[PDB]
This record gives structure tokens, sequence and C-alpha cells, in this order.
């Protein structure tokens, strides 16, 4: 009876009846910055309900030949709600996250998704194909917003590193015969206690179908994937006029 | 003695190995106490 779960934070609640555990990334819960680690001297703001709540992004469609999707954090929320306004009016930000990915299907469907969190997900290019061009990814690719982007070569994760050892990162699976959701709680990971929300992305969320989706003709062919996220201990400092990017 | 007029620094050092800490403070409203106005 641990297959049922309820996540309540702010004015939002997620219920699930077909779940695995909750993964706490590297065994650490999100926290506020203590006085020994802080360096900036001004008092930070902690809104504590209007920013620490569940945010639901756009919905993907799992087809039979999907490659995979990725999102960048906290780039997905810089234009959404009161979190997106505090991130534009302040210079520094610090927070953890609770990521929840939903995908339900019937008992006659099959497939498996790998849902992983990779910190400092730096993207590469195909270098013009032949390897001679020093190409760089565009701004819509490195920071795709709340919509997200599609992976072009998911076997090398578009960065030259294999998918087969992506499970060294905090991860869960969505196996369609077993569960319909995955939940990872991520703390703040950086070399600095605060950072910019418009210039730096802490981690990337990767959702890749390792086993492809399959069903017989006559069943439902529209299988969607929804991502719902929540900041946990959001702090903001360095107040100045609003800067969008 | 017959003749009575023949009878007849500001700062110090301290060891400071680190820079100074910052204390927490709140707002302040009142008269008479103005730490921001100086005289160069």
């Amino acid at each position: 009876s641990d297959r049922v779960a309820q996540l309540t934070i702010g004015n939002s609640t997620i219920t699930t009846q077909e779940a695995a555990n909750i993964v706490i990334a590297y065994g650490e819960w999100p926290e506020y910055c203590p006085d020994t680690d802080a360096t900036a001297v001004d008092k930070p703001t902690r809104p504590d309900v209007s920013v620490n709540r569940f945010f639901t992004l756009d919905t993907k469609s799992w087809a039979k030949d999907s490659k995979g999707w990725y999102w960048k954090f906290p780039d997905v929320l810089t234009e959404v709600g009161v979190f997106g306004q505090n991130a534009q009016f302040h210079y520094l930000y610090r927070s953890g996250f609770c990521v929840h990915v939903q995908c339900n299907a019937s008992k006659f469907h099959q497939g498996a998704l790998l849902v992983a969190v990779l910190p400092e997900y730096v993207l590469g290019t195909i270098a013009g194909g032949t390897g001679n061009e020093n190409s760089h990814p565009p701004y819509a690719t490195t920071q795709p917003g709340q919509v997200g982007a599609v992976l072009t070569h998911p076997y090398v994760l578009d960065a030259g590193i294999p998918l087969s050892q992506l499970t060294v990162c905090p991860h869960q699976w969505i196996n369609l015969r077993t569960n319909n959701c995955a939940t990872i709680i991520v703390p703040y990971m950086n070399t600095v206690p605060f950072d910019s929300a418009l210039n730096h992305c802490n981690f990337g969320l990767l959702v890749i179908p390792v086993v492809p989706l399959d069903f017989n003709a006559g069943a439902t062919s529209e299988i969607p994937i929804t991502v719902t996220i929540a900041p946990m201990c959001a702090e903001f400092a360095g107040l100045r006029q609003a800067v969008k990017q | 003695d017959p003749i009575a007029d023949m009878i007849d620094s500001l700062t110090a050092l301290q060891v400071l190995p680190t820079a100074a800490n910052t204390e927490a403070s709140s707002h302040r409203l009142g008269t008479g106490v103005v730490p921001a106005l100086q005289a160069a």
C-alpha cells in the first residue's frame, strides 16, 4: 500500500495510485542557505507559498518512434507565475525542485521510459557531420523554455555520453505494466550558494523511451506525457528592475 | 620648591586574521539618529 502517494505543497495536491517510491537525489533534502555558506550580505526574500507550489508544463505525445525530450531548470519556470516574476526582478536565486512525470496507459499497452536528472547538461553538436565545423547549439536549443526540445541522437544524449550509464544519475523508470508516474526530489547543486536564473541552468530532466511504445490496432493511440514540477526552498536576492533575459 | 611652574596616542593594534562578519538587521524609523550623513 505504498503504491499510493500524495504530494501536497502550497495550494496544490498530486494524487497517484500506481507509483514506485520517491527518489531523493544524493540522499539530500532541499534547504535554505546557512550563514556559514552564504557570501552576499543583503537579506534574501522567501515567498514560501506563491513560489513553492506545483507547476504543470505542456504535454508531449508518446508515439511509436519518439526519440526523447529534455527540459532545463529553472529555465522552464522563468516566465510562469510569481516564481517567474521573482526570477526577473532579482539577480540571485537558489532553490531545490520536486519533479513529477505522469504517463498512464492501459493494461494492454507496453513500453518503458527512463526519467533522469543530469546536472550541468551541456549540449554538443554533430560538428557539421564530418567533424570539421566548430558548431554551437542555438539559444532555442540550450534553453527551450517550458515547452522543451526533442533529442536528435538519444543514444549519445546529444553530448557524446552514452544512454546506457545515465542511471548513475538520480532516476526512475515508468514501466507501463508497473507504474504510471516517477518522482525525484532534487536539492540545490552548484559551486556557488546563489546564482542567476536567466544565465545558468542547474540540471536537465531527460525523458527517453528505452523500450518503445507498442499496442494493437483498436486501442488508444494518443498516449501523452505530462511534467509537473515544484520549487522547494526558493530564495531570491539582489533586487533590481525586471530583466527578462 | 619656591618656583611652582618648574614642577610640571589615540589608537592601538589588534590581531584580525579574517575579515569582519556581518550582523542581521531590520528596518529603522526615527529622528536624531542619522548614520548615513557624514562630514568629509
